């Protein structure tokens, strides 16, 4: 009988991980605190990674690595990509961005006069990592306004180009995300989750305002408040992968895979491969797995462009079942054996 | 990566190699442990008063 | 590291001189008193128990009290009555009549004084005293209340020592009178306050255990103290043999009483027996923790465990032993209080009790406890609110004040066990 | 320039023991105190003599005091091989311990004692002509080593104003501990002896535990396979006061070296190889390989993650066959492929230091005998996690003041407790300072 305990109530991921555990009839849950655990399904903030692994007769096992945050705040990923030598400053797959603070001001301010009288398209984005659900997101041409709503803010901003030429969802002429799972085991092993998730946009993409946030802005949460068209070409505005391969055969002549999951794959393979000497667990007195969640942008040149790394990412509801008994197989029961894999191995 | 400061001498050597810059008095403890100790007579005071009880 | 033993009343003086039969010959002490061993871990800590007398003799630092002499008499007679030092025979002529305030007030109080000189005649010739430890019944009148008042005067006349009990608690399924819950409440009261550990030995499980595990239709109080010997041979082993603890009396009472009132141990043994294939050290720990062989009749799925001290008997992997007993707690990690980290603590002794080839022996300091006590309480109460057998108490003096003291005392003991039961994080 | 040595209870006492019989070994100094090897007759100032006084007959005499407050552990060092290397003077014990209780060992028992220590330590100092200070080898979970060694080192620093004084403390681990209230002897003793000590090698027992397992393949690793262990490391750590040298030639340099703050004042060892005698043949690890092996947790004497912390400054010393050519590649290689984050106020450097005199094994013990052997000081906040396990540890029982009533029942008031705490909080909150971004 293993025993686990649980820190974050408020995973809906691993909510349905430690019910499927607790289903296998091997598993126990023990209060949060009690420290004679196998496994910590651990909180979101200050996980305490100094108290594992000194439980004498307990092979100890966190679904957190210690240091990815590096990866999935927007601030530490941009300096991560500008100053990882494995990583270009010149990396292709990764928006110009600058780290502004309430700094790369003038930096950023450089290469937007140098775009200005190149006569090139000049629309950037400001985010807050600090920034919830939509909330504190500013597009604009002008630099001005954008440090200025920045500056009106307390925390870390980027300053990221917006893609002005994304790929378009016909009809409609919407704009979308896509979102894969990818999931890290305490050998480093990279698994791809062979379910990813297109959230897209109901309503038409309009270059001409980019005061409407609405067809601008993939976020579920966004379309599903503004959005008058929610749900009309797509349950939820969240369209998967046999249909949009159908979709890509039929209008473009191509294929998911060709076009779009070598870059996905390449990109998560060189992030995660990056930060490995930094976070690995291989000879640590505990050891971790975590899920991920990669958000990507494919312009109409069906280019894929990164645009952040979640380190706790909710999953599509038709997919919960699925992803999460994969996690107990490989990230879990790997580690704590029981008495046709869903999973992309990102060889490396 | 500079080597400095290096010395030599028949049992062995040193040198740096760098690759970046840039109380309470006696009577007081007297006074403690007095204090501890006295705490302790008034403890086993009390006892005895009530065991004489 | 010398301990002075005291064994008083006839259940006291019955188990007292069963342990020194038991643990003289796990020392290879003859009757005589004569070293007759083969094995120099057998001395090196004798003194603990044993003062040297002329001739490499090795005599008992025990003292015999009652206030009637037949079972000292019959200690004497015993097999090992030759070992002990005759001037520390202390009894009286009139006994105790089963009566609390007879052994505790009147009786007893005149034959205090004598058992006291013997005490300070060993006490004196101490290198460095450790404690006391007495055995006694809570039942009777002479163990219980003269009991209790030897260890009241020699908490005035060495306050600084620590005061151990081997205390034997009353059932009505081995009774000798109906006022044994008033007895035993009256003493619960007195050792709540004067001792810093007990060791609860209820006859209540002792019989059981002879009945159900042993397969005894009948058992005797022989039977009983055979299970009383092997319990108080196992938790004296660290304090008998060289190991890596340096254990003693103090360092006990420190690490398993987190909070001074609660210091009432339930002790437990492994493997019960009255077979030639001896235990695997999984069946030891598995049978170590069972309430079947506790010697306290409480439950400990019932409470949760304070602190517990485990120590195994024998030649066997302490790799394993460390396995096993990281397993129990861990497999069992509800009933050990988290706010106590570390709370087991295990040792290991090379030299097996005599007849078996590995054995394990356990204490428990568990909240679980308190069922023993409410069951007392309860009977007290039957009684009480009816003074029933009352008499027998005020016409020696005693007011119902006292009872209803002692009462209070006993069940605010059960309300922070149950207080200590329900805390966490 | 002469160092005191001062073990005190039994974890400071058998590793003493351990490291004194190593320092024979090292030296050319039999059991009986003869050297044949020293030329100078009664007298000298060579190296060695920083930690060795010589009699008229030629005996080499340990600058070194044992204290506990029961007997049993020192006497085995009066009965035992070593016995003759001593005077009794030397080795100071009392008829009880301290119960594993700190306010017992501190203010019970230390009262009645602590003078009694004094001289004994006055005397040896007497004998010293320039004494840099003192060592001072100890447990944190025992009475004695928590309690009487603050006491004893409060008074030190009323005594020895200038000295400098150097700690080895043992950090408590259940694997091997005696006591459940082991975190609370561990915060008051590192709460009180804080202002008071310069340098502090912590060694987590859980540590060297899991090295003796790993790599000795010793099942369940005695005090004594622990011990020969610690002392290879100590031996490491005052090889330059006790031989030829330029890094770390007086207890002073440890300080100036490796603690930018006084508070901050406890570097993580980290040492390699440790390699099995029972192996009959073995693969000799190059500079290379042992240099990248101190960056490796499973060699740490504290188990941490110095990838997440920053560092203040480091150390590197080796023992045997090494020149420094092999040290600057091998140091080259390490960074292109390693987390080293100094702080920003610090220097990106290593401190090196080579003897080339070979480490020293005990004869038909557990440790290999090997080539070239290093061992890291490195002050990285990471070692700040050992104090967040053990304040939690702490936190856990005070809560419900578990235990508490035996320490008041000593003299000592439930307040000490908490001011305690709160300095390891503050402690805490310095770590985070110095280490951590936004
Ligand atoms: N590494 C190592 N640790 C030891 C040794 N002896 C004891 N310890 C550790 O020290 C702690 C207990 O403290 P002790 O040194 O035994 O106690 P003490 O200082 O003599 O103080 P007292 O309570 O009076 O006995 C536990 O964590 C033990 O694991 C030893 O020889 N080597
Ligand atoms: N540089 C850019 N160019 C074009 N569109 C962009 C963009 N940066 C962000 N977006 C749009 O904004 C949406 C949300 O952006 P972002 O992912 O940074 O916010 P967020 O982190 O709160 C949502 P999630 O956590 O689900 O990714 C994206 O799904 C995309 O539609
Ligand atoms: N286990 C055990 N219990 C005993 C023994 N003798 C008496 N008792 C119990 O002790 C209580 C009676 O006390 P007793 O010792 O005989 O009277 P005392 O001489 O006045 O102390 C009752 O609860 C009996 O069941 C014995 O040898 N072993
Ligand atoms: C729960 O933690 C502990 C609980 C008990 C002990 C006991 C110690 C240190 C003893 O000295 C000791 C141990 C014992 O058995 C393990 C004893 C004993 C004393 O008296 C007889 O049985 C030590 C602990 O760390
Ligand atoms: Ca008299
Ligand atoms: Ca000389
Ligand atoms: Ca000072
Ligand atoms: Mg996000
Ligand atoms: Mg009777
Ligand atoms: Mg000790």
């Amino acid at each position: 009988m293993y025993t686990f305990v649980v820190r974050d109530e408020n995973s809906s991921v691993y909510a349905e991980v430690s019910r499927l555990l607790l289903a296998t009839g091997q598993w126990k849950r023990l209060r949060k605190d009690n420290p004679r655990f196998n496994l910590m399904l651990g909180e979101r903030n200050r996980l305490p990674f100094g108290r594992l692994g000194h439980e004498p007769g307990l092979v100890q096992l966190v679904n957190y690595y210690r240091g990815a945050d590096k990866l999935c705040r927007k601030a530490s990923l941009v300096k991560l990509i500008k100053t990882s030598p494995e990583l270009s400053e010149s990396c292709t797959w990764f928006p110009e961005s600058y780290v502004i603070y309430p700094d790369e001001r003038e930096v950023f301010l450089a290469a937007y006069n140098r775009r200005r009288e190149g006569r090139e398209g000049n629309v950037w984005i400001a985010k807050s990592s600090a920034g919830a659900k939509g909330e504190g997101i500013l597009i604009s041409s002008e630099a001005s306004e954008l440090l200025d709503f920045i500056d009106e803010q307390g925390q870390v901003h980027v300053i990221q180009k917006y893609l002005e030429k994304p790929l378009l969802l016909e009809p409609g002429h919407r704009k979308f995300d896509i979102r894969s799972w990818v999931l890290v085991d305490h050998l480093y092993n990279i698994y791809l989750y062979r379910e990813g998730v297109l959230r897209t946009s109901s309503e038409p993409y309009n270059s001409a305002n980019f005061q409407d946030k609405t067809c601008h802005l993939t976020n579920h949460c966004i379309q599903k408040e503004y959005s008058k068209n929610y749900g009309r070409y797509e349950e939820g505005n969240e369209m998967f992968f046999e249909e949009f391969n159908q979709y890509l055969m039929d209008a473009l002549n191509t294929t998911l895979e060709n076009s779009i999951l070598l870059q996905i794959k390449h990109i998560i393979r060189s992030c995660l491969m990056c930060i490995e000497p930094a976070i690995s667990t291989k000879h640590l007195h505990y050891q971790s797995f975590q899920l991920f969640g990669f958000d990507f942008m494919v312009d109409e040149e069906l280019k894929v462009w990164l645009i952040e790394v979640n380190g706790a990412p909710a999953c599509a509801q038709k997919l919960y079942a699925e992803l999460c008994q994969g996690i107990v197989d490989v990230a879990i029961s790997s580690v704590f054996p029981l008495a046709t894999s869903i999973f992309i191995k990102l060889h490396h | 990566m500079e080597v400095i400061e290096l010395n030599k001498c028949t049992s062995g050597q040193s040198f740096e190699v760098i690759l970046k810059p840039p109380d309470p008095s006696l009577e007081e403890i007297q006074k403690k442990l007095e204090a501890a100790e006295e705490r302790r007579k008034y403890q086993e005071a009390e006892l005895l008063k009530h065991l004489a009880e | 590291r010398e301990i002075v033993h005291i064994q008083a009343g006839q259940c006291g003086n019955q188990i007292g001189a069963k342990f020194w039969e038991v643990i003289s010959d796990e020392h290879g002490i003859d009757p005589t008193g004569s070293y007759h061993g083969d094995s120099d871990l057998q001395l090196e800590r004798i003194n603990v128990y044993y003062n040297e007398a002329t001739g490499n003799k090795y005599v008992p630092r025990a003292i015999l009290v009652d206030l009637e002499p037949g079972t000292m008499d019959s200690v004497r007679s015993g097999p090992f009555g030759q070992i002990f030092r005759p001037d520390n025979f202390v009894f009286g002529q009139s006994g105790a009549g089963n009566n609390w305030a007879k052994g505790h007030y009147t009786e007893g109080a005149e034959l205090v004084d004598s058992v006291l000189d013997v005490v300070r005649k060993e006490s004196e010739s101490c290198d460095c005293l450790q404690g006391f430890q007495l055995t006694h019944s809570l039942g009777g009148g002479t163990g219980s209340g003269m009991g209790t008042l030897l260890i009241s005067k020699i908490r005035e006349e060495y306050p600084d020592r620590i005061m151990n009990t081997f205390s034997v608690m009353p059932s009505p399924k081995v009774s000798d009178t109906v006022v044994e819950p008033y007895n035993a409440t009256l003493s619960v009261h007195q050792l709540v306050e004067n001792t810093d550990e007990t060791y609860c030995i209820d006859n209540e499980a002792l019989y059981d255990i002879c009945f159900r595990t042993l397969k005894l239709t009948t058992p005797t109080y022989g039977d009983l103290n055979h299970l009383v010997s092997a319990t108080m041979s196992g938790v004296t082993t660290c304090l008998r043999f060289p190991g890596q603890l340096n254990a003693d009396l103090r360092k006990l009472a420190v690490n398993m009483v987190p909070f001074p009132r609660l210091h009432f141990f339930m002790p437990g043994f492994a493997p019960l027996t009255s077979q030639y294939r001896a235990l695997t050290v999984p069946e030891l720990t598995q049978q170590m923790f069972d309430s079947k062989n506790m010697m306290a009749a409480c439950d400990p799925r019932h409470g949760r465990y304070l602190t517990v001290a485990a120590i195994f008997r024998g030649r066997m992997s302490m790799k394993e032993v460390d396995e096993q007993m990281l397993n129990v707690q861990n497999k069992n990690s509800s009933y050990f209080v988290e706010w106590i980290p570390n709370n087991v603590k295990t040792a290991v002794c090379d030299i097996p009790p005599r007849g078996l080839k590995m054995s394990a022996t356990f204490i428990g300091n568990s909240t679980a406890i308190q069922e023993l006590f409410k069951r007392i309480s309860e009977q007290f109460t039957a009684m009480f609110r009816r003074k029933a057998f009352l008499h027998w108490y005020t016409g020696e003096g005693m007011d119902e004040m006292e009872f209803t003291e002692a009462e209070s005392n006993m069940n605010d003991l059960v309300s922070e066990y149950q207080q200590y039961q329900d805390a966490t994080a | 320039r002469e160092c005191i040595s001062i073990h005190v209870g039994q974890a400071g006492v058998q590793i003493g023991n351990a490291c004194w019989e190593l320092y024979c070994l090292e030296h050319g100094i039999q059991p009986d105190g003869q050297m044949p090897s020293d030329k100078t007759i009664g007298g000298g100032d060579d190296s060695f003599n920083t930690f060795f006084s010589e009699t008229g007959a030629g005996k080499h005499v340990p600058r070194a005091v044992f204290v506990d407050l029961e007997p049993t552990v020192i006497d085995e060092v009066r009965t035992g091989t070593y016995r003759q290397l001593f005077h009794p003077e030397q080795l100071i014990t009392g008829k009880e311990d301290a119960a594993n209780n700190y306010a017992r060992g501190h203010y019970t028992i230390g009262k009645e004692i602590i003078d009694l220590v004094l001289d004994r330590i006055r005397k040896l100092a007497d004998q010293c002509t320039g004494l840099q200070g003192f060592l001072v080898f100890h447990s944190f979970g025992g009475g004695t080593g928590s309690g009487f060694t603050s006491l004893l080192m409060e008074r030190l620093s009323v005594d020895y104003g200038k000295k400098s004084k150097l700690e080895f403390s043992i950090y408590p681990a259940p694997q091997v501990s005696t006591a459940v209230v082991e975190p609370y002897n561990s915060i008051l003793t590192t709460h009180t002896t804080l202002e008071h000590s310069d340098c502090a090698f912590m060694v987590d027992n859980e540590a060297i535990y899991d090295i003796c397992r790993r790599n000795l393949d010793i099942e369940r690793p005695t005090y004594t396979n622990l011990n020969r262990l610690i002392s290879q490391i100590v031996s490491s750590i005052t090889a330059s006061l006790r031989f030829d040298g330029a890094l770390n030639v007086d207890l002073t340099e440890f300080q100036t070296n490796l603690v930018p703050y006084p508070r901050i004042h406890f570097p993580l060892a980290t040492y390699a190889p440790v390699i099995s005698a029972e192996k009959a043949y073995h693969e000799q690890l190059s500079v290379a390989e042992i240099t990248n092996a101190c960056f490796e947790p499973a060699n740490q004497m504290v188990k941490c993650d110095p990838r997440h912390g920053k560092y203040m400054a480091c150390c590197l010393l080796y023992r045997g066959d090494v020149v420094p050519k092999d040290v600057n590649a091998a140091i080259a290689t390490i960074k292109t492929k390693r987390s080293i984050q100094f702080v920003d106020w610090c220097p990106t450097g290593f401190k090196v230091g080579i003897n080339y005199q070979p480490p020293t094994v005990v004869p038909g013990g557990d440790l290999a005998k090997v080539q070239r052997a290093v061992c890291m000081l490195s002050n990285t906040t990471a070692i700040a996690e050992a104090w967040a396990r053990l304040d939690h540890k702490f936190d856990l029982m005070y809560a419900k003041r578990a235990f508490v009533h035996w320490y008041v029942g000593e003299g000592m008031e439930e307040g000490e407790f908490s001011e305690a705490r709160e300095d390891m909080a503050a402690l805490e909150k310095d770590y985070e300072e110095v280490g951590v971004d936004s």
